[PDB]
């Protein structure tokens, strides 16, 4: 969707400081922990039952990394959203048939992990902007379902 | 008829 | 349905999505070439108990298959509607049977015992409490009837009955109902999932029977057992009705 | 489904919130009008501006309701019955909104109380607000 | 009587559990309807298990199975056996197995009270030994009457009794008693009213503690306000220095401290900067 310059500016400036080797994996393993039925898709990793196993298992953060990157690529060019996730959308929707609502849940746990790290400096307007972002992402990723 | 979906779940 | 199992193939061709007058999406299942079961409850949304069939029939909108709109002639209510929660919808014409659209067989045998597992489809809400954009489905085991009774109310013996229901409203629990347990991953069935059939696939003779229809769809996250009204118990009633 | 573990966790975490429960309740409300303007259509006559006293007090109310619920949590729906009927019937609030406010309340509480939000708690907190928002919604028809 | 057997089941020992009666070779249970301490006293005597200590519903030992043998029992508590109390007859009940009564007897319960990490042997975090294991108690509803009973049992002065944990660590393991509400005349804490054993919502941050004092070791002073009548409120309890938190601190509390200290009335709780003495935990 269209976005006014100071949201995108606060977004990118904030996104610079985001640690790219941890945050994504923490959002992913947190989605796994809070809504354990997604473990169904990832259980090739190992024991996902307790939160400590999840937090330790190197393949959880290994996957999260690729997902966090893919989202960085989304946030980079937000005007052409359809094309960037078109292939990921084929992977998830046609072969896996992940229900697209857990995408937004993940985007929310992401913003949550963001807020967890960034405390008071992650403000309601900047959050509302990232919500807009993870929305546009969830939509573009879900576009081939209709 | 019973029991014949063109593509069942399995 | 809040959790997963996206319906990729359309393995459940008898599932119809009927929307009431105020845009409330609800389940109904196609029980034969001219008829579909549903619940009295589902039928009664946005209408008074005073309302009769002639009043209710034009209000509803019904959808089969993908968008496929089948029209609807009359409506008939179970004589025990307030106890046995079941309607019947008769479709104005026949539906073309094919891979995605086809009625389900009513079971002769009774698979109500614990240890069996079943498959419930649904158009209901999910964990964002949004009406789902695409039909989904879930597998559920069947649950000990006594554990379920003691769960929703307090009693067994009817004088000790009190409203113990985790939600506001009390479900109907009698000898014409059975309870299905919670999922393996704690998935369950929510608003909009009433009227969908609890369909058990019989592997030896390879047929999918509708053993029950979902009555109480309020349980969602909070209430450990969904509860269905056995279809077998309305067996001899539905046949009588089909003749008219 | 709120196991003993969850319940304990939710109590221990919501205690450490204490008297700040009110202002978070209000901060959360602010976010929804800023994040999801459609919820504003339920509050026509309210002053929606930043830190509005009206907002601050309504937030103190929702906060105190929640504290009441968690004080005796093993039967919540009796305690919350009058709010069940208040939001369900009179106000006719569309059930997505409770899940909205639930999530705003979790982000806000997260932001302000970093040390206690280990995943187990984020879990049982989301379950707790689920169970409540249901009980308020569950008399819908 | 040769075909009548009694046992307690699932209470970790032979003196605690759901009531099971063997009759004509089948075990069955007893309903908790009108069940009371006199029934348990009969049972604990019959099993030579000592005095009755606790009764509870099915929640603690789980649901039984089979026939319910007895319901609405009326014992006076002096009968030599439970099946000699007046009853409506074998197998007459309105109960389900979720209403199966259970008991805990004193020889199967094993109770002891101790203080841990106290300033004295009669202050500290309160721990109860139950069936051989020690655990702490949560502070929910813990009041001065409970502390007074504990202090009396330890033989310490009971003129002043504080709640809370001074130098006491957080407990671990079981929380045995919750929401204790005693009247103060009971000779021991486990005969006051409490919820069912081991069912709790407390965490070890909410562990109850006590300090029992005769009042001679309680000092109050103001420090750092330039005089003895202005400053931070410092307290000395059992030779431990600490400070009063301002949460709930109003003009009434300050006026009480100044009046008790002969400093007149509280005018105002303010800043006056200073070199104040630091710090406490
Ligand atoms: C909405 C934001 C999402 C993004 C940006 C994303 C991105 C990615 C990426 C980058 C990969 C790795 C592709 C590769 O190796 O080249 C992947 C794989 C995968 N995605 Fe996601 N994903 C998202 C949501 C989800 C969710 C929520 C699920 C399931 C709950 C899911 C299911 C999967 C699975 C199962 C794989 C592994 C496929 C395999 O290795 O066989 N996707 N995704
Ligand atoms: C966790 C779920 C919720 C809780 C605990 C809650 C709590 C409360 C409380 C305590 C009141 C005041 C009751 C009274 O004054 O008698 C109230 C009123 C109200 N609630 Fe909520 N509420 C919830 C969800 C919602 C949501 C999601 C919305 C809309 C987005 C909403 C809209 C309203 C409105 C419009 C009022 C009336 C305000 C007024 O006119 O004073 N409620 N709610
Ligand atoms: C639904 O029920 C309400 C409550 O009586 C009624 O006023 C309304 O007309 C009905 N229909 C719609 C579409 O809301
Ligand atoms: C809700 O129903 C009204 C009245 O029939 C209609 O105008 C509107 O389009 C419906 N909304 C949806 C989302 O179906
Ligand atoms: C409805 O219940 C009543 C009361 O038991 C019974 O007499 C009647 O036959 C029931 N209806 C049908 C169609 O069986
Ligand atoms: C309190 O602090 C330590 C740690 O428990 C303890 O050894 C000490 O005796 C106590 N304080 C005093 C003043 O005795
Ligand atoms: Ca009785
Ligand atoms: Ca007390």
């Amino acid at each position: 969707v269209h976005l006014t310059p100071e949201e995108k500016s606060a977004v990118t400036a904030l996104w610079g400081k985001v640690n790219v080797d941890e945050v994504g994996g923490e959002a992913l393993g947190r989605l796994l922990v809070v809504y354990p039925w997604t473990q169904r898709f990832f259980e090739s990793f190992g024991d996902l039952s307790t939160p400590d196993a999840v937090m330790g298992n190197p393949k959880v953060k290994a996957h999260g990394k690729k997902v966090l990157g893919a989202f960085s690529d989304g946030l980079a060019h937000l005007d052409n959203l359809k094309g960037t996730f078109a292939t990921l959308s084929e992977l998830h929707c046609d072969k896996l048939h992940v229900d697209p609502e857990n995408f937004r849940l993940l985007g929310n746990v992401l913003v949550c992990v963001l807020a967890h790290h960034f405390g008071k400096e992650f403000t309601p307007p900047v959050q509302a902007a990232y919500q807009k972002v993870v929305a546009g992402v969830a939509n573009a990723l879900a576009h081939k379902y209709h | 008829v019973c029991g014949k979906p063109k593509n069942p779940a399995n | 349905i809040l959790g997963g199992h996206l319906d990729a193939k359309g393995s459940f061709p008898w599932q119809a999505k009927m929307v009431s007058h105020h845009n409330l999406t609800t389940g109904a299942t196609l029980i034969n070439e001219q008829w579909l079961l549903t619940t009295a409850k589902n039928l009664f949304l946005n209408h008074s108990e005073n309302a009769t069939a002639k009043d209710i029939a034009p209000t509803l909108t019904l959808y089969v298959g993908k968008k496929q709109l089948v029209e609807i002639e009359k409506v008939v209510l179970h004589p025990n509607y307030s106890q046995v929660d079941i309607g019947l919808i008769k479709l104005k014409q026949k539906v073309s049977v094919n891979e995605r659209v086809m009625p389900i067989c009513l079971p002769s045998k009774d698979y109500a015992e614990v240890g069996r597992v079943g498959y419930v489809s649904g158009w209901g809400r999910n964990a964002n409490f949004k009406f789902t954009d695409h039909l989904k489905y879930v597998m559920l085991p069947v649950a000990d009837q006594d554990q379920c009774i003691r769960h929703y109310e307090g009693s067994t013996v009817p004088e000790k009955k009190t409203p113990k229901s985790p939600v506001g409203v009390q479900p109907i629990l009698n000898e014409h109902t059975f309870c299905a347990g919670m999922s393996k991953y704690q998935e369950d069935t929510c608003y909009g999932d009433a009227g969908s059939a609890f369909a058990v696939h019989d592997l030896e003779e390879d047929t999918w029977y509708a053993t029950g229809i979902l009555s109480f769809d309020k349980s969602c996250a909070v209430a450990e057992y969904g509860v269905y009204v056995k279809v077998t118990s309305i067996q001899d009633w539905v046949q009588k009705t089909i003749a008219e | 489904v709120l196991s003993p573990a969850d319940k304990t966790n939710v109590k221990a975490a919501w205690g450490k919130v204490g008297a700040h429960a009110g202002e978070y309740g209000a901060e959360a409300l602010e976010r929804m009008f800023l994040s999801f303007p459609t919820t504003k259509t339920y509050f026509p006559h309210f002053d929606l501006s930043h830190g509005s006293a009206q907002v601050k007090g309504h937030g103190k109310k929702v906060a105190d309701a929640l504290t009441n619920a968690v004080a005796h949590v093993d039967d919540m729906p009796n305690a919350l019955s009058a709010l069940s009927d208040l939001h369900a019937h009179k106000l006719r609030v569309d059930p997505v909104n409770f899940k909205l406010l639930s999530h705003c309340l979790l982000v806000t509480l997260a932001a302000h109380l970093p040390a206690e939000f280990t995943p187990a708690v984020h879990a049982s907190l989301d379950k707790f607000l689920a169970s409540v928002s249901t009980v308020l919604t569950s008399k819908y028809r | 009587g040769s075909n009548l057997e009694m046992r307690l089941t699932r209470g970790g020992n032979m003196c605690s559990g759901r009531i099971e009666i063997k009759f004509q070779g089948r075990w069955g249970t007893v309903c908790d309807d009108n069940f009371n301490i006199d029934h348990a006293s009969v049972i604990c005597r019959q099993l030579e298990c000592g005095s009755a200590v606790s009764f509870s519903g099915s929640s603690n030992f789980g649901e039984g199975s089979g026939p319910i043998w007895f319901d609405d029992l009326i014992c006076n508590g002096n009968e030599s056996a439970l099946w000699n109390c007046k009853h409506q007859g074998w197998g007459k009940h309105n109960c389900d197995h979720a209403e199966d009564a259970g008991v805990i007897c004193s020889k199967g319960a094993d109770l002891s009270l101790r203080l841990v990490d106290g300033v004295t042997e009669c202050s500290g975090r309160l721990e109860v030994r139950f069936q051989g294991e020690w655990g702490t108690i949560c502070d929910d509803g813990w009041d001065s009457y409970d502390a007074a009973v504990a202090c009396k049992q330890l033989g310490c002065p009971t003129a002043v009794t504080a709640i809370g944990r001074v130098n006491a660590s957080k407990g671990f393991g079981h929380i045995w008693l919750d929401s204790v509400s005693c009247q103060g005349h009971e000779p021991a804490i486990w005969q006051c009213k409490h919820h069912e054993w081991g069912k709790h919502y407390c965490n070890h941050n909410e562990d109850a503690g006590v300090t029992c004092s005769d009042g001679s070791d309680l000092e109050l002073r103001l420090r750092g306000g330039g005089s003895r009548c202005a400053g931070t409120v410092e307290v000395e309890i059992q030779r431990l220095l600490g400070k009063v938190c301002d949460r709930g601190w109003g003009l009434k509390e300050a006026d009480v401290v100044c009046r008790q200290l002969g400093c007149g009335s509280a005018l105002k709780t303010s800043y006056q900067v200073y070199s104040k003495i630091q710090a406490t935990n």
